[PDB]
RNA sequence: GGGCUACACACGUGCUACAAUGGACAGAACAAAGGGCAGCGAAACCGCGAGGUUAAGCCAAUCCCACAAAUCUGUUCUCAGUUCGGAUCGCAGUCUGCAACUCGACUGCGUGAAGCUGGAAUCGCUAGUAAUCGCGGAUCAGCAUGCCGCGGUGAAUACGUUCC
């Protein structure tokens, strides 16, 4: 909750002076994060896609749900049924308890990483990010999982423009390649 | 995982255990352990709660995994944009140091295959 | 071109490293022992001729 | 460094923190000293 | 090389020196490829005598310790029959 | 100045390994022969190393090249692409030479290919031979996995002329 108090006292007042706001009260707000698994099956016979689903319980406490395909693909499995990947939509106090782990711990842990996200902005608001290691998340043990599985994060901004959406992220302490 | 060089193994003595680090080799490990005074110690992984940290600092002075990969990468990229001839050998599949090509030198060339006959 | 070669050698080289060994009896370069400055074949024919002691041949 | 949060485990030791990581901690030299030396600085007399 | 030091034949030295002090003449042939590039030599473009034909060579700031003749390969590629 | 060193590949011939009869570390111990004055160059000192500084002695059964290596004795790793092997390459040095890019050798550091004994087929050798470990020389400014020698350790089998 320390991150949650942080924008209630530090970020917002500074954000208010950076440019004018209609009706004073208006301020961009984080909405939902969506973590993707993908897995890739390779090919369909994981055999246990659910074993990957258990792994995501560590990255976030919200229960993952498998994303069943709504369309068949000629190049890869499969027609509808036998779900591929998983999805999570953490909210509330969980939102900043998770984001606090992201800046302070997750991103710096990565080897080659120093900073990203420049062209990444939609020009509308939403942020996107890729995650390629479970070593990135401290709660996971090294002994578990063995083979690497992919991950994603998508922060949402209330702001109607990326110029406002970006400035909100900078005060959060989010890294940028610059 | 891990405290110094990332992903050092387990159930092995500390010297070979950090030779695996992309940076330190054998003799360099002999030097950092000479600074350590560990005496080997420990066959498995059990060093000491704080000594692991002070060794983590000395290893931190040495540099550095994937960035060291960036050193060689930026170096060869410096060796190709420069003209060149050395990076030219780097991408011909030609050995760079200078050791013919009429026989062997398959380290870059690969195995298969063959496309000639006479007569 | 052996006359041109011996003429090339008897003349002083621009650099001291240049002076390769060669026998006087024959103008052939290469495969000339430095210690005696003779041709292997030069020394062969002189060996059948016998120039130095001694025994000759294939002892020990 | 210590941090008070919440987890399944009562205690969580952590190898790396933002207060220790060189990037988050301003612009510490850490080990580089990037660009030393490039693209040229080679002279000896 | 070794120590004291890199060794130009020395005619290129006075040539690039006079070209640096004045005139700023560009493109000049040389047969002596053995000479190493120097900081005073920077920015010049030399036709390099591979043997068959001179190959002009610009000098970027990045190149110094590399031999001047190294940049131009005498070798002709490849040559091979059925590519792909 | 190049090229004789090409490079998609084939073949001939060597070298190094694919490892616990082993690897690595420490200690200890046994040679022969050959070369050396435009040379060998000790010892002392500097550098992790290569070598350098300086310099005694030796025209040599005197002195130098020069320390033999396998081995033995212990410590350690405990069966794996490994503390197996070293390839390839990067960086930083070093010897020789007017000069080491093409196209030299060596060292320090770093990188750690392939290969876990090899199809069809094929070679050598009857004892100090095969097996294997080091050393020297001719060559030679520098460059010897090649060649020529030196010694260490040191077997198995030979019923026989059916067959090649």
């Amino acid at each position: 909750n320390r991150l949650k108090e942080k924008y209630n006292k530090e970020i917002a007042p500074a954000l208010m002076t950076k440019f004018n706001y209609d009706s004073v009260m208006q301020v961009p707000k984080i909405e939902k994060i969506v973590i993707n698994m993908g897995v890739g099956d390779a090919v369909q016979n994981a055999k246990a896609i659910d074993s990957a689903v258990e792994e995501l319980t560590f990255i976030a406490g919200q229960k993952p749900v498998v994303t069943r395909a709504k369309k068949s693909i000629a190049g890869f499995r499969l027609r509808e049924g036998m779900p591929i990947g998983a999805k999570v939509t953490l909210r509330g106090e969980r939102m900043y308890d998770f984001l606090d782990k992201l800046i302070s711990v997750s991103l710096p842990r990565v080897r080659d990483f120093r900073g990203v996200s420049k062209k990444s902005f939609d020009g509308r608001g939403n942020y996107t990010l890729g995650i390629k290691e479970q070593l990135i998340f401290p709660e996971i043990d090294y002994d578990k999982v063995t083979k690497v599985r992919g991950m994603d994060i998508v922060i949402v901004t209330t702001a109607n423009t990326d110029e406002e959406a970006r400035e909100l992220l900078t005060q959060v302490g989010m890294p940028f390649q610059k | 995982a891990r405290i110094a060089g990332v992903d050092i193994p387990r159930d092995k003595r500390v010297v070979i255990s950090l030779t695996y680090i992309f940076g330190i080799g054998r003799t360099t490990a002999q030097q950092v352990l000479k600074e350590a005074g560990v005496s080997e110690d420990t066959r498995v992984r059990d060093l000491t709660e704080e000594e692991l940290g002070k060794i983590r600092d000395i290893i931190d002075k040495l540099k550095v995994e994937g960035d060291l990969r960036r050193e060689v990468s930026l170096n060869i990229k410096r060796l190709i944009e420069i003209g060149s001839y050395r990076g030219i050998r780097h991408r011909r599949g030609l050995p760079v140091r200078g050791q013919n090509s009429k026989n062997n030198a398959r380290t870059r060339k690969g195995p298969r295959r063959t496309v000639a006959n006479k007569k | 071109a052996k006359k041109s070669m011996i003429a090339k050698q008897q003349r002083t080289p621009k650099f001291k490293v240049q002076e390769y060994t060669r026998c006087e009896r024959c103008g052939r370069p290469h495969s000339v022992i430095r210690k005696f400055k003779l041709c292997r074949i030069c020394f062969r024919e002189l060996a059948y001729k016998g120039q130095i002691p001694g025994v000759k041949k294939a002892s020990w | 460094n210590e941090f008070e949060t919440g987890s399944v485990k009562e205690e969580v030791r952590v190898e790396i923190c933002s207060e220790c990581h060189p990037f988050y901690t301003g612009r510490q030299k850490f080990a580089s000293a990037d660009g030393r030396v490039d693209r040229f600085n080679k002279k000896y007399g | 090389s070794l120590k004291k030091g890199p060794f130009v034949d020395g005619h290129l030295m006075t040539k690039i020196e006079k070209l640096n002090e004045t005139d700023k003449k560009q493109v000049v042939k040389t047969w002596s490829r053995r000479s190493t590039i120097f900081p005073q030599f920077i920015g010049h473009t030399i036709a390099v005598y591979d043997g068959r034909k001179h190959v002009p060579v610009f000098i970027s700031e990045d190149m110094v310790g590399h031999k001047l003749g190294e940049f131009a390969p005498t070798r002709t590629y490849k040559g091979h029959a059925s590519d792909d």
